[PDB]
């Protein structure tokens, strides 16, 4: 039902990232580009609870960036809302996630998405 | 039961003799295990063997008494 | 089959006698070590009166390849090297051990046989002759020093036996008796102190806990060891050791053999080396994930024919609720290498000075193994629809691990990161989202764990406390 | 019975024919 419950079921029964993608499609008929539903926010919240991120939900977010499920703008905003900064491991994970899409950073959509990418940068 | 005890006795004697003879020729866990198994059979039924005889003597006394009683009654 | 063939051979002999066989043996004699060994076997099964029980003691001698000389019926002596003892080299007969006397007076010749085996193993020492006597003298000095160090702790604090075992200099120490060498009890796990609420008293069982044995063993390299008691002068708090040279370069070192090999992590090897310096594993052998080795140690404590085939997904059943724990070996540590460790059976220390430091590191590694070990179980939890709460253990760093579980009331994942700072001390922090229901108070969980035992158990308390609120 | 057999085995280990004959008489007993 909620995105938190779907991600958490994906953590409970060990789902590989593509099986997570399929079952995430099946749980939600309207895709809504997954950014209306804030996929990046929920994945970052339930990945960055420990002192070190659990590699499962980070694998889910890295697949959801490398495959184009989630726009770069929602990821950059959800990265921007983290701070805390006392943990170096979560910060290094966020910088590897930024190392994925940065230098590429190419929106192919409406101009409002490009303005959103500007504000997100 | 008597047959079983006699068979155990014969097996024990032959196998013990064979093991000792092989030791003598040199200067046998199979034989050893067989020995302990029938030794347990003989020992457990040797306490029985002794009591059986005492019980048999008692039975003979009882039989004599019964016989007398009957003959007297007749 | 073989028995049937033997019966057929007996039938053939009957057709052919025992007297003839005896005559044939006599002819062969007129015309060995295995027959001697066979004698001991059939004399061990022999059990009769006191005369034949003295021949059973003679059987025990040749069973362990020992030499027996008897003066009168009362005294018989088994003699090899310095291992000479009499049931009525370089030392007086030490004691009339009640242990050995009780076993012999009662019908336990088997227990006496085990005790001789222990004595023979202790003196399996290679060396030569005068060197063996000196090497034994060094072991005697180490034993005296270790005993004094234990006495100092008892004088300084009148601690109960449990405190000494869990947090004391050296450990509960039983002086060597007969074959058994000195045993220092490094740790007594809370779950195993309780059996089916045991109070230790001074009657603490030899195996009721984790025990390590101190002994001298020959080495390829040459080392300098104290040949006389080195605690000539003792500072009232802790101990002071007079410096070496007395000492001699015997080709051996003191050892701290562990009866069951303890899985130890690469980080511990470095932390331990920093103090002693003696290479812990010398010739670098194999080094795979630590969590696999921890599972093998826990699973092999009780042996069963079917391998668990866990796939690192151990299932645990508890009074309330059902839990499944994934040990998550292969999770990268900050360095990028999964926790890797190798079983250690023998740790070698020249003097006891570095021993207090080495033991404190070992106690911490043993404690972490016990908390993670408590989860490993042989559970066939198949098709479990109710409960089956699923937790995963990840190695965040050497000495730290995270148990991750779904929030008991809300939906976000919540993780408790536990660090085994010391053998008896673990510090745990609950990580919970900004919007979440206060799951637990870190102190209440601690009280329940200390009063009871293990960590599969800690997760139950966290769930129950949250639900009660 | 078993004691006599063990005594015969001990005699074999020491070595006799007379003892084997004694074992046969023990079997008659």
């Amino acid at each position: 039902v909620n995105l938190k419950q779907a991600i958490l079921q994906a953590w409970k029964e060990r789902w590989s990232d593509y099986q997570w993608a399929i079952n995430m499609k099946k749980f939600f008929p309207k895709g809504a580009t997954w950014d209306i539903l804030n996929l990046a926010d929920a994945l970052l919240e339930q990945a960055m609870i420990g002192p070190s991120p659990n590699p499962l939900i980070l694998s889910y977010l890295k697949y959801a960036i490398s495959s184009q499920m989630v726009s770069y703008s929602s990821v950059l905003t959800a990265i921007s809302k983290f701070d805390d900064f006392s943990r170096d491991l979560c910060v290094q994970a966020l910088l590897d996630i930024m190392d994925m899409f940065c230098d590429r950073l190419s929106c192919h959509g409406k101009a409002e998405e490009c303005i959103g990418l500007c504000r997100a940068l | 039961t008597r047959e079983r005890l006699l068979s155990a006795l014969e097996d024990l004697e032959v196998l013990s003799r064979e093991l000792i003879e092989m030791l003598a020729i040199s200067r046998e866990n199979q034989v050893l295990e067989l020995l302990i198994h029938r030794d347990g059979e003989f020992q457990e039924l040797m306490k029985l063997a002794l009591n059986q005889g005492k019980i048999h003597h008692e039975m003979q006394v009882l039989e004599k008494e019964v016989e007398k009683r009957d003959s007297d009654i007749q | 089959l073989s028995k049937m063939s033997s019966l057929l051979e007996r039938l053939h002999a009957k057709f052919n006698p025992w007297s003839e066989t005896i005559k044939l043996v006599r002819q062969v004699m007129e015309k060995q070590h295995l027959v001697s060994c066979l004698e001991t076997l059939q004399k061990a099964l022999k059990v009769t009166s006191l005369p034949a029980m003295t021949d059973r003691l003679e059987s025990i001698a040749r069973q362990n390849g020992l030499g027996s000389h008897l003066s009168a019926s009362g005294t018989e002596c088994y003699i090899t090297s310095d291992m000479f003892y009499v049931e009525v080299h370089h030392g007086e007969n030490p004691v009339s051990c009640p242990e050995l006397v009780q076993q012999l007076r009662e019908k336990n010749f088997d227990e006496f046989s085990k005790h001789l085996k222990g004595l023979v193993n202790l003196y399996n020492l290679p060396g030569d002759n005068k060197l063996k006597t000196k090497m034994y003298l060094a072991l005697q000095s180490l034993e005296q020093d270790l005993s004094k160090m234990a006495i100092m702790y008892w004088k300084a604090t009148n601690a109960g036996p449990l405190d000494k075992i869990l947090h004391g200099s050296v450990g509960y120490l039983t002086p060597r008796s007969g074959g058994h060498l000195m045993n220092l009890k490094y740790y007594v796990s809370p779950s195993d102190l309780l059996d089916d609420i045991i109070l230790h008293e001074n009657n603490v069982s030899r195996s009721l806990g984790m025990n390590a044995s101190v002994t001298i063993e020959g080495t390829s390299a040459v080392y300098k060891l104290p040949i006389a008691p080195l605690i000539m002068g003792s500072h009232p708090v802790d101990n002071k050791w007079t410096p070496s040279f007395n000492s001699v370069d015997l080709p051996a070192c003191f050892f701290l053999k562990f009866p069951q090999p303890i899985p130890v992590s690469r980080a511990f090897v470095q932390k331990l080396q920093n103090c002693t310096g003696i290479p812990l594993f010398e010739t670098q052998p194999t080094y795979a994930p630590l969590y696999e080795l921890i599972t093998q140690f826990e699973l092999s404590k009780d042996p069963d024919p079917i391998p668990l085939n866990h796939n690192m997904r151990f299932y645990a059943a508890l009074p309330g609720q059902q839990h499944c724990y994934f040990l998550n070996k292969d999770a990268p540590l900050p360095d990028g290498r999964s926790l890797q460790g190798t079983l250690v059976s023998k740790i070698t220390f020249q003097h006891p000075g570095r021993v207090p430091l080495i033991l404190n590191l070992i106690r911490h590694q043993v404690a972490y193994n016990t908390l993670i070990g408590s989860c490993v179980k042989r559970t066939i939890l198949k098709e479990d629809s109710p409960g089956l709460l699923q937790f995963e253990v990840c190695p965040l760093s050497e000495s730290r691990f995270s148990v991750s579980f779904q929030h008991p009331v809300n939906d976000s994942l919540v993780c408790v990161v536990m660090d085994v700072q010391d053998s008896t001390h673990v510090s745990c922090k609950l990580y919970k989202g900004l919007s979440d229901a206060l799951i637990c108070t870190d102190d209440f969980i601690a009280k329940v764990v200390q009063r009871c035992m293990s960590i599969p158990v800690t997760m139950r308390a966290i769930r129950r406390k949250a639900e009660t609120i | 019975f078993l004691p006599l057999v063990h005594n015969i085995i001990k005699c074999m280990d020491k070595d006799q024919d007379l003892n084997a004959l004694k074992s046969k008489f023990q079997e008659m007993r």
